[PDB]
């Protein structure tokens, strides 16, 4: 899971998507 | 930033590390920024673009640290938060990757230069350096791919920038990449920017200036083999700048 908490959510190396 | 190696705010003044605050006070990293004139910090609309309500972000200047307070720092609150009107992202590439915060202190001051804080020039227009021109980035993001943490203290290193032929190849980017973009890698492909880099600087000597070539956007993996740093080229978003400013 991943929250709003969360560091540049939608950064490279993210799991977004 | 994988590889790379820690600095302090003084190697980079002109970094800007923004925050949110939640309903319970906790402030969590979003990421980077730079100062481009006193009142305003240049970032990225990815950002922002899932909250996108100026009154819950801080911005530091002169802060050499990710969670811990340093000597020479300056707390600002967000008073305009510009996003780009035409930002989009297919599932990799994201076009229009920009964004400007005013800041305003609580006493309603702008930056002042010290040694922790200047501002960073622009390129005028349609001004790059060649390719092969080492620039820099800087940032508080993962120091590997498959870290859940982020480093306590400022990183920076140096990569290359590549032309947009060569990014835009099959086995890069393709056309992927744009003209409003920009790509810098590692020869060797041990240095990148990561999560948490967004919005942070790509900064060239360009006519014996320092300046911000790019800003930090996207890109596969990090440091990863023929996968370039792909950043906003911010020499292509002058008229926008100067709209907003
Ligand atoms: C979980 C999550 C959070 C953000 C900010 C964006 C995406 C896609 C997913
Ligand atoms: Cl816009």
């Amino acid at each position: 899971a991943c929250s709003r908490y969360e560091v540049d959510c939608r950064g490279r190396x993210s799991a977004c998507g | 930033i994988i590889g790379g190696e820690f600095t302090t705010i003084e190697n980079q003044p002109w970094f800007a590390a923004i925050y949110r605050r939640h309903r319970g006070g906790s402030v969590t990293y979003v990421c980077g920024g730079s100062l481009i004139s006193p009142c305003w910090v240049i970032s990225a609309t990815h950002c922002f673009i899932d909250y996108p309500k100026k009154e819950d972000y801080i911005v530091y200047l002169g802060r050499s640290r990710l969670n811990s307070n340093t000597q020479g720092e300056m707390k600002f609150e967000v008073e305009n938060l510009i996003l780009h009107k035409d930002y989009s992202a297919d599932t990799l590439a994201h076009h229009n990757d920009i964004a400007l915060l005013k800041i305003r202190s609580k006493e309603g001051r702008c930056a002042q230069p010290s040694r922790t804080i200047q501002t960073i020039a622009l390129p005028s227009m349609y001004n790059d350096p060649q390719f092969g021109t080492s620039c820099e980035i800087t940032g508080f993001g993962k120091e590997q791919s498959t870290d859940y943490l982020y480093p306590e203290q400022l990183k920076m290193t140096v990569v290359k920038l590549i032309s947009h032929r060569e990014c835009q190849q099959p086995h890069y980017y393709g056309s992927e990449v744009t003209t409003k973009m920009l790509c810098a890698a590692d020869p060797q492909w041990k240095t990148d920017s990561c999560q948490g880099d967004s919005g942070g600087p790509l900064v060239c000597s360009l006519q014996g200036r320092m300046t911000l070539t790019g800003i930090v956007s996207w890109g596969r993996g990090c440091a990863l083999k023929d996968k370039p740093g792909v950043y906003t080229r911010v020499s292509h978003f002058l008229p926008w700048i100067r709209s907003h400013t």
